[PDB]
């Protein structure tokens, strides 16, 4: 267990021998230091005998309790569950150190001294904004961009997986990052890509869901939040739709907008805080690019402004190669009149085309998609 | 969902629910603990 | 056999375990008794 | 003062501007009209929005107006804001009809419109009309003419075109059926009144809720012709005695 | 509008046991005395007789918005499940009615509407001529 950190050699090295054989000198020195303990005194078994030893000064009923303060010479003072506190004293299984104010603890029934102390089953909240598995495909899914995902491979993937070229370079990665175009272009599309491609903890966050009812309740959720997103190690924070911050009212906010103000404030504060930061990466998205504060669009704060133009025809024809792919396409179509079908069609648009048009097999029960699929398709998806 | 046997869940924003939801529930998403521990469920919605 | 969120019967001196006790409720069931939906059929449905 | 200056005028941080962009929205609401030719004639379609049981049903026309003797128009929108553009251009035709003694070309009329419209949206302060319209009439140049005006102040040659509710769905099947210089004034009513049959969603095509009018050239007339409520209703069964045997016969 | 008499001239001429409870009195200073208090007005409605309870002020028990942080609204909350569940606990053979009379519909749950337990709405307009003058002739 963290014995000896040197293994580099990768090949057949005396070094690597005669250390080894070394680590074999500590061994075998001193597993003939292991020999003699209860040879010559053995007194108790000392596997269990002084655990049970511990266990017979430890009662059954372990009152479990929550520290509020620390004095060094073994007493604190300690908070019961009924909330009548005292001043016990502190054993010395107690490994003085996991003990921060709020921890969770054991306590003694009869006079309630300082066990032990408890694992924390953490919060909910966690896993509640933690992104556990990868979403979906890769960037081959994406198609047609090809120039923002050098971007964001340039802001984000290339410092994680190489730490060589901003060291050659005597430089720093950019730090904020923003998305920014017409709505259904692919800007959480891109996102799922990145959390496919990434190995750091991935978080996501929605900018509707930030509010909420009660008074500075939104700010304490900010700051738990980046305590979440710092507390972990490299780690990617992403934000879904902050203009609907400032956008919609609604009347469960107690406060008004001086209360969202309030909180712009306190993530004002959390993008770019005096505080040691750490490696958390921010990528934010939005549709409504104009609306909010440019306080929070400054570079330092945003550093990589990148905006997402509708798909061109070239394109266009590449995306339904895309959502066409492994369907049981019959011939009976032609994709090129199904391009100019609308002039400022998303990506969204074709795939929901394509679905419906699915759908549109399946109540007759076929297995491929003809041409008045789709000829009915688009009246159904864009005409309404 | 009668019929094809899923947790009809409706959901209305109400506080007498929240009890077993947790104690804050900061977000909405901590139904989906409930959610994916019923699996085949359906969640309804009102006005 | 000790299954998460369940209760027991504890004994009292030196609080020993003692007994399993049978269940309680899912945080759902509670949750749908309170809202009390009209359950439907098919064998209900006028004309759609 | 200034407080209460709404700047109708300025560009949006996007380059554009908001004001006759909701002038665009709102003409999307509120009428249904389309314009369609090939052939010697042209005719305007137009759906009635008003169809409560007590009006006296009156005045020649619902959405339609004659501007000079040969040239007349559909109009879409706001119909207070519509009084004063009918008989604006209607002297500007008479003017024109004064300085030369001629009928006047009805594209250039277009034009004289479409900058009076388009002075309101440029400076002023002033709100702009969310009114759009067609145009039809005959020339000695070029014959029948079809033109079609934007709340912007731009304006556009077409032969067949829809502003109604659904109306790039109309123009939809616009191009999904059609021919270059041979539907004749008939084939294009029938053709027609399957395009309002289709974005009429109030089905069952009630004769009284649509205008229909045309334009033909008679050797010194042009019979500006606005047909009766007699002749409506035939021509929709007639569709629909072909749309039953077309379906029956798939 | 007669909220209180109408349940005076029921109460006066009924034949049924009548219970009568006044519902801003739930809230005790102890814990438990409050859903006690609950469940053994209905045991009383059980064992008594096919009887009538009445509640009064109902908007001091069902509100809309709670709050997990005070235990003054955790109570209440406790309350309203209680009653909640004993209107449950009928089997539509006991002839015990619960009339419910409040001034403000408006901070309610309708989680307390629901049918199974209320299905009777009865509002008290204004009368404006008619029934006016038969006020008059009564009282004078
Ligand atoms: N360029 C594209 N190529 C292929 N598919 C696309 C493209 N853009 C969008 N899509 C598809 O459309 C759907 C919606 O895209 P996305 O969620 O990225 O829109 P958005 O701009 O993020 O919307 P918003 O940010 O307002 O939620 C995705 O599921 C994706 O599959
Ligand atoms: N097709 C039907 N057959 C029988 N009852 C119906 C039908 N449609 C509606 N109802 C009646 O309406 C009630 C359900 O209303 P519903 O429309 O489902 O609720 P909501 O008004 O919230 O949409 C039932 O109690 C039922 O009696
Ligand atoms: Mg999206
Ligand atoms: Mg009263």
């Amino acid at each position: 267990a963290s014995k000896l950190p040197l293994v580099t050699p990768h090949t057949q090295c005396r070094l690597k021998l005669l250390k080894l054989e070394r680590i074999k000198d500590y061994l075998l020195m001193e597993e003939e230091f292991i020999r003699n303990q209860e040879q010559m005194k053995p007194l108790e078994e000392k596997q269990e005998e002084e655990r049970s030893k511990v266990d017979d000064l430890r009662g059954t009923p372990m009152s479990v309790g929550t520290l509020e303060e620390i004095i060094d010479d073994n007493h604190a003072i300690v908070s019961t569950s009924v909330g009548s506190e005292h001043y016990v004293s502190i054993l010395s299984f107690v490994d003085k150190d996991l003990l921060e104010p709020g921890c969770s603890v054991l306590l003694n029934h009869k006079v309630h001294a300082v066990i032990g102390v408890l694992m924390d089953d953490t919060d909910p909240l966690v896993t509640v904004m933690k992104v556990e598995k990868a979403p979906q495909e890769t960037y081959a899914d994406i198609g047609g961009l090809d120039n923002q995902i050098q971007e964001i491979k340039e802001s984000v993937e290339l410092p994680l997986t190489h730490p060589e070229y901003y060291e050659e370079m005597g430089i720093k990665p950019p730090k904020g990052v923003i998305l920014y175009g017409p709505p259904g272009t692919g800007k959480t599309l891109l996102a799922k890509a990145v959390a496919n491609q990434t190995s750091a903890t991935f978080l996501r966050v929605v900018g509707s869901e930030l509010i909420q009812k009660y008074l500075g309740d939104g700010p304490k959720l900010v700051r738990e939040l980046f305590r979440v997103a710092e507390e972990h190690a490299p780690s990617i924070v992403f934000i879904d739709e902050i203009d609907a911050i400032g956008t919609k009212r609604y009347d469960s906010n107690s406060g008004g907008e001086r209360e969202i103000q309030r909180t712009m404030l306190e993530l004002l504060n959390q993008l770019d805080g005096f505080d040691s930061r750490g490696d958390v990466k921010v990528i934010m998205a939005t549709n409504r690019i104009e609306t909010l504060d440019p306080a929070l669009i400054r570079p330092g704060r945003i550093d990589r402004k990148i905006e997402f133009p509708l798909p061109d025809e070239k394109t266009k024809k590449r995306i339904f190669q895309i959502h066409t792919s492994r369907m049981t396409l019959a011939d009976d179509v032609t994709l090129d009149d199904l391009i100019m079908a609308k002039d400022d069609l998303s990506g969204a648009d074709i795939k929901a085309i394509c679905t419906e048009a699915g759908l549109m097999a399946l109540r007759e029960r076929r297995m491929k998609v003809t041409n008045e699929d789709f000829k009915k398709s688009k009246e159904n998806v864009l005409y309404k | 969902a009668h019929h094809t046997d899923c947790t009809f869940i409706r959901v209305s924003g109400s506080e007498l629910v929240q009890k077993f939801i947790g104690e804050g529930a900061r977000m909405v998403r901590e139904l989906f603990v409930m959610a994916r521990e019923h699996a085949p469920s359906i969640i309804f919605m009102d006005e | 056999d000790v299954t998460p969120n369940c209760r027991v019967a504890l004994r009292n001196d030196s609080y020993t375990l003692h007994k399993i006790l049978p269940n309680k409720v899912d945080p759902l069931v509670s949750l749908m008794m309170v809202e009390k939906v009209p359950d439907s059929t098919y064998e209900m449905i006028g004309g759609l | 003062s200034r407080r209460y200056d709404s700047r109708t005028t300025i560009f949006s941080p996007e380059g554009r501007l908001y004001q006759v962009e909701y002038a665009m929205e709102a003409i999307g609401h509120a009428g249904t009209c389309l314009g369609i030719l090939a052939n010697d004639g042209v005719l305007l379609a137009a759906e009635r929005r008003n169809i409560h049981k007590l009006l006296d049903e009156v005045f020649f026309s619902e959405k339609i107006y004659k501007l000079n003797e040969d040239m007349a128009c559909s109009v879409a929108g706001i119909t207070s804001d519509a009084n004063v553009l009918t008989n604006e251009l209607r002297l500007i035709a008479q003017r024109y009809l004064l300085q030369y003694q001629e009928p006047i070309p009805c594209e250039q009329l277009v034009t004289a419109l479409c900058d009076i419209k388009q002075a309101y949206t440029q400076f002023g302060g002033k709100r702009p009309f969310g009114v759009s319209l067609l145009y039809i009439g005959w020339d000695k140049h070029y014959g029948f003419q079809l033109y079609q005006s934007d709340p912007s102040g731009n304006y556009g040659g077409w032969k067949a075109t829809c502003i109604g509710n659904n109306s790039a769905a109309a123009v939809s099947m616009l191009k999904q059926d059609y021919k270059e210089g041979e539907m004749t004034l008939k084939s294009a009513l029938a053709l027609a009144i399957k395009v309002l049959n289709k974005t009429m969603d109030v089905s069952k095509l009630s004769a009284e809720k649509v205008e229909i009018a045309t334009l033909t050239r008679e050797n010194g007339k042009t019979v500006i012709r606005v047909l009766k409520q007699k002749e409506v209703e035939q021509l929709i069964k007639k569709h629909e005695e072909e749309e039953a045997k077309a379906e029956r016969e798939k | 509008c007669g909220k209180t008499m109408l349940a005076k001239a029921v109460a006066h001429h009924t034949t049924a046991a009548f219970i009568r409870v006044v519902g801003s009195e739930f809230v005790q200073k102890y814990l438990g005395e409050g859903p006690r208090m609950v469940r053994d007005v209905f045991r009383l409605a059980k064992e008594n007789a096919p009887a009538i309870i009445f509640i009064d002020e109902i908007d001091a028990i069902a509100t809309k918005r709670f709050d997990a942080q005070t235990g003054a609204d955790r109570e209440v909350q406790r309350i309203l499940l209680e009653l909640l569940n004993q209107m449950d606990g009928f089997d539509q053979n006991v002839n015990v009615k619960v009339i419910m009379a409040t001034n403000r519909a408006d901070t309610l749950d309708p989680a307390l509407l629901r049918p199974g337990r209320l299905d009777r709405k009865i509002e008290f307009p204004l009368p404006d001529r008619r029934q006016k003058r038969l006020i008059f002739s009564t009282i004078t």
